[PDB]
């Protein structure tokens, strides 16, 4: 077949519930990354040094999060603020490289 | 032990036993408190509110962030 | 590892203002060996923090108001960092900090 058969929402309830410790671990990681960003991307002196050393900041961020987090399969951060740190913990090296989900994000 | 250990902080027993404004609204402190033994044995977030866990979580996130970021090769000291 | 800390009071050479500050602190490990290159730490109000005198294990829990003599501790659970917050019950007897037997 093709890949990624998501039975999204067919689950009991939805993908909008609370069922586990590690769930809430990643939830904390999630929302604290999110607030960190909403205050960081709202920072002053936003020179946007996306080529000098902000890339070091972004890569250290995305890699170290799974170096800190346990549910560490694959992930990405694709922006232009695609400038994608598409990072996936292969074994221990975050395989870094540069969708309808992005379409829905643009929609909402 | 605990009983004799109550004669610890003068002009604070209102802040200690009463937890009151007698030691707070009007009492010259000129010094911050210190629970290095005024706590339990050590509770060390073993006797924990969740908030301890939340604090340590944000801590460790920022800690790993800056560590790996500073562990980036050729530390420039580009402040 | 990090550095645990102690509750405090809003004063060094002043009257301790509202709040008692428990700190969290850590030493910034440097970067092909490590070393001490920084120190980061915050302090939150360890003063609106419910405490337990009658807990099995809690913040220095001592039920020194109702041990056995028709004793029960039915404590005051959550208000904050306050003492005299462990109510006791006089179990099946008289009540005149007095818990007593029946005749």
């Amino acid at each position: 077949s093709g890949r990624y058969e998501l039975a999204g929402l067919p689950g009991k309830w939805p993908a909008l519930a609370s069922a586990h410790p590690s769930l809430h671990r990643a939830l904390d990681t999630l929302t604290h990354a999110t607030n960190f960003l909403n205050v960081m991307l709202q920072s002053n002196k936003s020179r946007e040094q996306n080529l000098q050393d902000d890339l070091d900041w972004y890569q250290a961020l995305v890699w170290s999060l799974l170096e800190g987090e346990p549910s560490i399969s694959r992930a990405a951060i694709t922006f232009s603020t695609q400038v994608f740190l598409q990072a996936t913990r292969e074994e221990s090296r975050i395989l870094l490289q540069d969708p309808h989900l992005a379409n829905a994000t643009l929609e909402t | 032990a605990q009983k004799l250990a109550e004669e610890v902080p003068m002009d604070v027993a209102s802040y200690l036993y009463t937890g009151d404004s007698h030691q707070l609204k009007r009492a010259n402190c000129s010094g911050r408190y210190e629970l290095a033994g005024l706590p339990g044995k050590w509770p060390a977030l073993a006797s924990a509110h969740p908030s301890l866990h939340r604090a340590l979580d944000t801590l460790t996130h920022a800690t790993n962030f800056l560590n790996v970021m500073l562990q980036s090769n050729k530390s420039r000291e580009q402040n | 590892h990090f550095k645990w800390s102690p509750p405090y009071l809003e004063c060094e050479n002043g009257s301790y203002k509202p709040g008692w500050l428990v700190t969290l602190s850590s030493a910034i490990y440097g970067l092909l060996v490590p070393e001490f290159r920084g120190v980061m730490k915050v302090d939150i109000n360890l003063q609106k923090v419910d405490i337990d005198q009658c807990s099995s294990d809690g913040w220095f829990s001592g039920t020194h108001k109702c041990h056995l003599n028709n004793s029960e501790c039915m404590p005051i659970k959550g208000l904050g960092f306050v003492l005299g917050a462990y109510e006791c019950i006089c179990k099946a007897g008289f009540y005149h900090y007095v818990c007593l037997p029946c005749r």
